[PDB]
């Protein structure tokens, strides 16, 4: 499975690091973890997602100017955000995997396992 | 860049609905393909997937087809417990940022 | 933008095109349709596509480079093709019409399989291009899979279905750099 | 004009000429990729106009041109780029650092793809600078 | 004739002969007879005739270069011919003497042809010469034809009969050039 | 004398030397027909010496030394210029431009053949002009 | 000792082993044990003997190149070295283990031999060493023998028995340049 | 510093570098032994670096890469010295003919074999003394 | 069959273009037309030949001097004297042939098809 | 360059007739030839070529053989309508203009 | 057999050739002529060796400041040495040979037969 | 350089004598070897070569082997009449000059 962690409320103009752990299933040097977020009531959106063999930074054009890379260890990935503000609210989801393809050309096919969501407010 | 059928969908217990999502660019293999549901305050499940096929046991009831930038989905027998946001996932990463629909509420 | 204040620089863009009646040309369109011009009014074409298209595993090519070249320029480009990839099996007809080849990627999970060899001869022939399902890592030249398990080469009637890439002549030579 | 490539040759340009300086370090400096597109055009050129017939593209005359006109290894390398992630060059385009007032035109450079799009005269910054002292030197 | 006053062409000729123990050497006579020195002793003849000399069409090649080399340069050259004709059949013999192989030029109209072939290797291994029967158009390196049907290539005892031409290097030379 | 060859190599000749700049030019410049007869030559006069042998011209040997010695291309592109019409050199003669009073000999140009027949030095004329040009050059 | 008052000659060696991870290399240890490093583990070991360890005249090569590659790079080294040879029997198995060949050096005295042409390979892929038992007279590339009727390829689970030469990448890259 | 190995990439010695005037002359000249060496060195770095797996040496990637960076005529051309008993040079050492104050090092030679034993100075001395004069040509 | 016309009695120090028709078979671009004359009790000599791909010259070392080319319609060839003298009359005939063979070494074997021959006065 | 046998040439009806040309250089290829003749007032006629090949439906009467640069005809059971002037013709265009003889007449 | 000439005594700080000779057999171009001394009572050294296709020097580190070359004729062959002091007496032979292993890395395996000894006195 | 067993050997007539040789480095390869004797007065005669094969007729008695360094030789049922001084042969030229042995004296 997948758990969360590094949720709650934060001040404006400010960060957060996110983190997910992996349970039962270690990480490998894959694209197997990958970020999402959704505010309440608004359907969902990439972040940006993660690669372990190199940090990689897969941001989507928005996320990419306050959502900075991760740490990559065999448990635990850890997200950095900053300059973060109130519009940021959402429920953040940590999900497995299987949809990078790696040529240059990066193409994005089915996604499997999903954590319980965490709720950050800014 | 995605689109999808109206957000005010609704269905009698039985029978089907008619949910669908399009593409502004033919996806890179028409073999590629996520549709997945959420359920107010639950985390995502996927349903069908790829060549529409079912993911981890997901009910037989879940249809769907396409190619190029047109997918549908429908579900047999639709329940009230099936009430759910419904999404379509995809795409290209040097195409768009958007690989997720916006969803359809589907009652 | 001139360097030293007088530099300029100047950028070029060759006719690739020009070259159809002396060389066979590569140009790839849509994710399952690339092809090679093989003149200025036939060509060649090949389908990236998951059916059966042909199942003579026993191919009948007595006599194939011998009593009936079709197109003895194409026979030729189609030898090449087989010639270039290293170590293993093949379908195809080529009696009467039906000028092709049907090449199947199998494998029961590791590098240098026989669908890597097959994938390997086949994005250099069309390179330029060819980055549609390249399933593969940076640098695994040996490691690259594709999306389908068949590639069919085919005999086709025209030259000028070309958008998307360009009809570059460095496939076939760069196939036939050995 | 050294050889000159008419508006049927070059795609969306007219017709395109350069020094004869040009040629003679074309023929004198070995590894330089717009050459051997050069002998392709020049063994177009000659090989319709003196074979006038439908048996045309013959496989074993442009194999054999290929074998004395192309350098094998220019493709070679240039692949092994691409399968690398290492900018690398189609022959679409090139780039001609050229003179503006005397109208001299360096050996032309290929133009270097990355991720399937161009790189900019900043990625070719060095290469620029380099070829623009090189062809001052040769100047003076 | 001196160039800017002081600088005058010398022409000098290469004695192509004195090449003759190291490497074979191509020399055409008259226009059936044709041949390339093997040293500085022993031949080889190549003959345009209109004579079935060798009706062995199951050519015994069984051991030709594994156990009685009678000359294994010799077969070295034979086959080294046969090896650069692009594309189909010949007769031959080789057992005990009789060293030597038949090649028919055999067509029932058009360009790359089976006779096409023998043709373009024969004559670029005799070349410098050889224009002798060229029914070929010019820059038509594909369509050359001859007047005969056959090319019968024999051991010879002699390496002196030239005349005519000059026993150069390249065409054995350029025969290899793969 | 550079590589001299005697009354023996040459053909109706005597025994020719030339100043060691031309040996130099020939192992620097790349595509000249002259220095890929000048390795057979020195091939040959050490593969006999050496060999004392009746065992001649094994082919496996001479083949190596042709991969290592010869350039296809030269041969090649002769070949095809034949088939096309265009003069084209077989090895026979070679020119050499050769300064009068100082010795100093170019480096031999192949001497090309028209419809079975040399051509004139008005049809190399620009060629030999321009060879004449580089030699003072290089002797300045 | 400097030249000119002022050039000195360095003189550079190099680690060849560094080279391991990317390409063969080829080292000499005693005058019965060559070898090949085909990595940073695994190895090839080359045996001069007088013993008829391989027997398997009918070599059960079906498949060795498609179903069971115990190395891939391995067979592919193993072929190349067959490969290079100038025309001619070998016994071998590679089934499971023993991914083994054995060349026998018969006779019935000439040169040219088949045992000539099994140690030119042999001496070229082993260069730098591989003077052992190199009897053969000075420029007689084709007139080597040895002195021992058997070479033995097999595979090794080493890649550190190195001590009398260093591992070349040489002779690797020569066999291939065809 | 151009291309500099470190004391991993060199036997018994620590890291060493040169000018890039050696590395330009490298590119540019042709037929130099230890340019293909560098060539593989700078392979064989970045296929271990990219590829980070247990998947190495792949076969069918070499090759192809020394169709690419190796000059198959030099290969053949010491082999058959040595069938000749003529010096030559296996690649584990090399001269560096180099300017002691400025640190100016020549495109390095390979040290030739004579009987299994390196020569000394005083066979290279011809070549040692060229390439002085060369070095300091250059510099002027 | 072959037809001719342009015959008659011209001055000296003159021209005359002498025509051929081609009746039935059009003419190929091939070396298939050629010309002979013959004055009245004398024998035959070759005056020039017609490839018709590309202007050939085709003339005797004679005939070149006051023989020029020919226009090579796919019907009709015309031959241009100039120069002509009293000397120069003959009876000219158009003849079809397979007479050239094509490598650079250009020979001659087989005239086929001829026409009537037309007097020519000068 | 072409010679032929002498020009006063006659026989009596019946039988055959000597006729013959030589070349001063040997032909490019021996199976070329070509020998035709030329009644008085009529175009040339071929009778005979290459590898002595009868053109045209001429009679079976005429004959012919030769290599190198000697070649010769006969016509058996000579005809008085046989009357004609002989000729030879060939040769390579390099080394000769003549590449038709002078003619002998046959009476 | 190998017959042997040349002894009998000699001044020191002089010179003397020793000479062998062919019998039945003639030398061929091969390493199969070799020679040894033994000091009488002293076991056996080797001197030098011969090479009839071109003259080898094949001296031993000691033998060849004193011991010079050959002359290789087909039955006779002769060995000149100078310098020559007391100490050099000896019994020297004349063997046949098939000793020397020819690649550039000679080896020494196999004598056969063997001449008279013949006595010299410095 | 090469070594062997001491020189004051002996033997009675019938049985064996023990002589044995080693060298310093291994020899080139270990199937070279030459073995001989000389009686007083006479030439060398040779008894045993390479891998350990007899010369020219010389009793079946005389037996050897080794290998790298270290040979031996034995001869059955010694005569007086062999009494002879044993020498080893062989080696590399660029290893050593000396490729004879001191010999030993077998009584
Ligand atoms: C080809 O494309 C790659 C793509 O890499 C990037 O990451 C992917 C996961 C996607 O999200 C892509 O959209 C995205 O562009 C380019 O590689 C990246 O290049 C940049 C510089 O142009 C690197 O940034 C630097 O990183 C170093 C790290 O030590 C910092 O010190 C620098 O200050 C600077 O931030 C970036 O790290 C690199 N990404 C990866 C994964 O290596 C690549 O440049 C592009 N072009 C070519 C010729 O390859
Ligand atoms: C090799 O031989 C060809 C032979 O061509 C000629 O025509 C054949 C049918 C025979 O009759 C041959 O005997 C005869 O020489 C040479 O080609 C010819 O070259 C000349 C120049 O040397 C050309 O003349 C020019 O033509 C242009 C036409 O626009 C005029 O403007 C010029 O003023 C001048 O008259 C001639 O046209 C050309 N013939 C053909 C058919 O192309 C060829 O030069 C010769 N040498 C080489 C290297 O090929
Ligand atoms: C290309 O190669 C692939 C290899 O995957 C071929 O697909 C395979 O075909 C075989 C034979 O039809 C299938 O075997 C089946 O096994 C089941 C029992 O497990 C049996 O009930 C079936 O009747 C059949 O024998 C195999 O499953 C199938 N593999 C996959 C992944 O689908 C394919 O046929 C080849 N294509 C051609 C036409 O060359
Ligand atoms: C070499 O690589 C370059 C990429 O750097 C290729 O250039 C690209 O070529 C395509 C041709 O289809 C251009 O597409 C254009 O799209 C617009 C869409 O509005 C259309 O209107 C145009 O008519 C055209 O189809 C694309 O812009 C161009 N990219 C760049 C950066 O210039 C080039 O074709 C490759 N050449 C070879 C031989 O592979
Ligand atoms: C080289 O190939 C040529 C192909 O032309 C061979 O010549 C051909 O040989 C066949 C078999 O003898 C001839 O067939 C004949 O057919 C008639 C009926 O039409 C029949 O009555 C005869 O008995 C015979 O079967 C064919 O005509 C002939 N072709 C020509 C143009 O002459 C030739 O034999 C081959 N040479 C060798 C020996 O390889
Ligand atoms: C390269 O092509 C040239 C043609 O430009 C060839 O030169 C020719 O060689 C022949 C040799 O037989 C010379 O023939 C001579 O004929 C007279 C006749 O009286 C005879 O007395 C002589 O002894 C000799 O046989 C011919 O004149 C000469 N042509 C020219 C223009 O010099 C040359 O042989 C060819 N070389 C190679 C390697 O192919
Ligand atoms: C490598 O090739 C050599 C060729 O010399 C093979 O050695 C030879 O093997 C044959 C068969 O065993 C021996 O034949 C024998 O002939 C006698 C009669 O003369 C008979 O009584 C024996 O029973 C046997 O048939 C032959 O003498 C022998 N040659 C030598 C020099 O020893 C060897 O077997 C091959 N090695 C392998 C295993 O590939
Ligand atoms: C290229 O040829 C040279 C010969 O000129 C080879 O150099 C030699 O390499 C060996 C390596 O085993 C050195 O041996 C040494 O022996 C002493 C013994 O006391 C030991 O202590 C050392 O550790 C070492 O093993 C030998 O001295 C050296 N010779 C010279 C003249 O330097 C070189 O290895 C060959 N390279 C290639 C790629 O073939
Ligand atoms: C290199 O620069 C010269 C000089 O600026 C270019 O020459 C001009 O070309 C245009 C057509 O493209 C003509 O209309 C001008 O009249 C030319 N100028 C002169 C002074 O002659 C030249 O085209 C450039 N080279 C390339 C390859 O683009
Ligand atoms: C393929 O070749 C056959 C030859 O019989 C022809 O009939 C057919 O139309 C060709 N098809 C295409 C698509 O080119
Ligand atoms: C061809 O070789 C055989 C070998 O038996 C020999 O007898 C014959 O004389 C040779 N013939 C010629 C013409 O060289
Ligand atoms: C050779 O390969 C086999 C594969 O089954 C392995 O078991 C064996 O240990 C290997 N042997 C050596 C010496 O590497």
């Amino acid at each position: 499975q997948l758990e969360e962690s590094g949720g709650g409320l934060v001040q404006t103009e400010g960060s957060l690091t996110l983190t997910c752990t992996a349970s039962g299933f270690s990480f490998s040097n894959n694209d197997y973890i990958c970020w999402v977020r959704q505010a309440p009531g608004k359907g969902l959106e990439w972040i940006g997602c993660i690669y372990s063999d190199y940090g990689f930074s897969f941001f989507a054009t928005w996320a990419k100017d306050r959502f900075s890379g991760s740490k990559t260890s065999s448990t635990t990935v850890t997200l950095q955000g900053t300059g973060l503000t109130a519009a940021d609210t959402a429920t953040y989801f940590c999900v497995k995997t299987y949809v990078s393809r790696f040529g240059y050309y990066i193409r994005w096919d089915y996604f499997d396992l999903w954590g319980p969501g965490t709720l950050v407010i800014v | 860049v995605m689109t999808q059928t109206p957000s005010p969908v609704s269905a009698a217990v039985g029978g089907t609905v008619s949910i669908s999502c399009q593409s502004s660019k033919s996806v890179h293999n028409e073999n590629f393909l996520s549709w997945y549901q959420q359920k107010p305050g639950q985390r995502p499940k996927l349903l069908i997937y790829r060549a529409s096929t079912l993911a981890s046991g997901v009910p037989s009831r879940f249809k769907g087809s396409g190619s190029g930038t047109q997918f549908t989905l429908t579900i047999s027998d639709v329940q009230c417990d099936d009430a759910a946001t419904y999404y379509c996932a995809g795409g290209d990463i040097q195409s768009s940022d958007d690989v997720f629909g916006g969803g359809t509420e589907v009652v | 933008s001139l360097y030293k204040g007088v530099y300029e620089l100047q950028t070029l863009e060759l006719n690739m095109e020009t070259l159809n009646m002396t060389m066979p040309l590569s140009c790839t369109k849509n994710n399952s349709h690339h092809y090679i011009m093989v003149g200025n009014e036939t060509g060649l074409e090949l389908t990236l596509t998951n059916t059966s298209i042909i199942n003579h595993k026993f191919c009948n090519l007595s006599d194939a480079h011998k009593k009936n070249l079709y197109d003895h320029a194409l026979m030729s480009i189609i030898s090449t093709f087989h010639l270039s990839i290293p170590n293993e099996a093949m379908s195809c007809d080529f009696n009467g019409g039906k000028i092709s080849v049907q090449y199947n990627l199998s494998h029961s999970n590791h590098c240098g399989t026989v669908a890597n060899g097959v994938l390997q001869t086949f994005m250099r022939m069309a390179w330029g291009g060819s980055y549609i399902a390249l399933d593969s890592g940076c640098g695994n030249w040996d490691c690259i899979m594709t999306s389908y398990q068949y590639l069919i080469i085919q005999n086709t009637t025209w030259e000028d279905h070309c958008q998307f890439s360009r009809p570059s002549p460095i496939g076939y030579l760069g196939l036939l750099s050995q």
